[PDB]
């Protein structure tokens, strides 16, 4: 059993998003399928569920009027549709299928969510695709240095150091969302003060949506 | 609608120790359709217990669930490293399912005070007309910490943001970075930039500063 979801989406406030969930394995039409969301740094929130055979749907009171969940038996696909989007709808959306009891996946239904999609990040914003600027955080026997990765949209950004060769002492922070609508993050690493002369430090930044790829040397002075 | 309360919201425990997490329901949970899920950072939830006490195969047997009515418990008999995570309860006995806010199980360790560093804006940023000053709080525990910015000893407000890492898997500490942002013109009106730090591991608050 495998729940594959559609990919990340940026959406204007007031608009609508449709997220799909393709299930492969077992019997699609007989088992309950639910949508659960998670705002950044928040808990899991149940939105609704269906049973494709019976077309029997239930919606969390919070979302009823704004949400439609459907299951397409011919393609074995579930769809979440959420309307009149606001910033607080920015979240990871999950499809989850109820489990079964025994060996194989045609067993008796247990209600609880045994199977989960990988998630779909839906970002609700007016901002447009922008690459970050990358600024060094220069070192002053333990020293600290880093990169400030500023003003990009949307998520995500990955950061490494010396192409993966430097990992000890590395702290790459979750992004903060600025008043501009743009994200910012920084990555730091502590190292021995004596090696600022011997060793070279380079933060590799990757922001795929804007094709920004910077390999930035960070040095003292 | 049924409210599920997981309290406390955070538990600091040591590797190998025993853990019991509470989930109290505002109303009786029909047919004890109560489940427990685990979730780690950057991953989808995993089903652990269902029907209050039933454990799927494949789920480690140090996890058990108990209770009925409005009072439920998950027990982790021994905390292995991969078990420091967030655990969620959920009822699905109605046609409307709800989730508890979750309990985070983190690694307890000795009080460690932050190493504090400050970084002025780089020349490259200044040319662009903005100035960001970063305060790094590195490798502390417990998680709770506090940074305040002071520009010529004026308490700053509304122009800084911060983020915290997940708990390090090696040394069980946390780090925090705060960023103070001013337009270049504003940055050049002031002399002393300071970040002031408060934390259990420091008996009095620490200041790192520079002179523009």
């Amino acid at each position: 059993v495998q729940l594959v979801q559609s990919g990340a989406e940026v959406k204007r406030p007031g608009s609508s998003v449709t997220v799909s969930c393709k299930a492969s394995g077992g019997s699609f039409s007989t088992y309950a399928l639910s949508w659960v969301r998670q705002a950044p740094g928040r808990g899991l929130e149940w939105m609704g569920g269906v049973i494709p055979l019976l077309t029997i749907t239930n919606y969390a009171p919070r979302f009823q009027g704004r949400i439609t969940i459907t299951a397409d038996r011919s393609t074995s696909t579930a769809y979440l549709e959420l309307n009149s989007l606001r910033p607080e709808d920015t979240a990871v959306y999950y499809c989850a299928r109820e489990g079964t009891t025994g060996w194989g996946w045609l067993g008796k239904p247990i209600g609880a969510f045994a199977h989960w999609g990988q998630g779909t990040l839906v970002t609700v914003s007016s901002a447009s695709t922008k690459g970050p600027s990358v600024f060094p955080l220069a070192p002053s026997g333990t020293a600290a240095l880093g990169c400030l990765v500023k003003d990009y949209f949307p998520e995500p950004v990955t950061v490494s150091w010396n192409s993966g060769a430097l990992t000890s002492g590395v702290h790459t922070f979750p992004a903060v969302l600025q008043s501009s609508g743009l994200y910012s993050l920084s990555s730091v690493v502590t190292v021995p003060s004596s090696s600022l002369g011997t060793q070279t430090y380079i933060c590799n930044v990757n922001h795929k949506p804007s094709n920004t790829k910077v390999d930035k040397k960070v040095e003292p002075k | 609608e049924i409210v599920l309360t997981q309290s406390p919201g955070t538990q600091s425990l040591s590797p190998g120790e025993r853990a019991t997490l509470s989930c109290r329901a505002s109303q009786s949970v029909g047919n004890n359709k109560l489940a427990w899920y685990q979730q780690r950072p950057g991953q989808a939830p995993r089903l652990l217990i269902y029907g209050a006490s039933s454990r799927p195969s494949g789920v480690a047997d140090r996890f058990s669930g108990s209770g009925s009515g409005t009072d439920f418990t998950l027990t982790i008999s021994r905390l292995e490293p991969e078990d420091f995570a967030v655990y969620y309860c959920q009822q699905y006995g109605q046609s409307l399912s709800t989730f508890g806010q979750g309990t985070k199980v983190e690694v307890k360790r000795t009080v460690a005070a932050p190493s504090v560093f400050i970084f002025p804006p780089s020349d490259e940023q200044l040319k662009s007309g903005t100035a960001s000053v970063v305060c790094l709080l590195n490798n502390f525990y417990p998680r709770e910490a506090k940074v305040q910015w002071k520009v010529d000893n004026a308490l700053q407000s509304g122009n800084s943001q911060e983020s915290v890492t997940e708990q390090d898997s090696k040394d069980s500490t946390y780090s925090l970075s705060s960023t103070l942002t001013l337009s270049k013109a504003d940055y050049e009106k002031h002399k002393v930039y300071a970040c002031e730090v408060t934390h259990q591991g420091l008996s009095s608050p620490v200041t790192k500063s520079f002179n523009r």
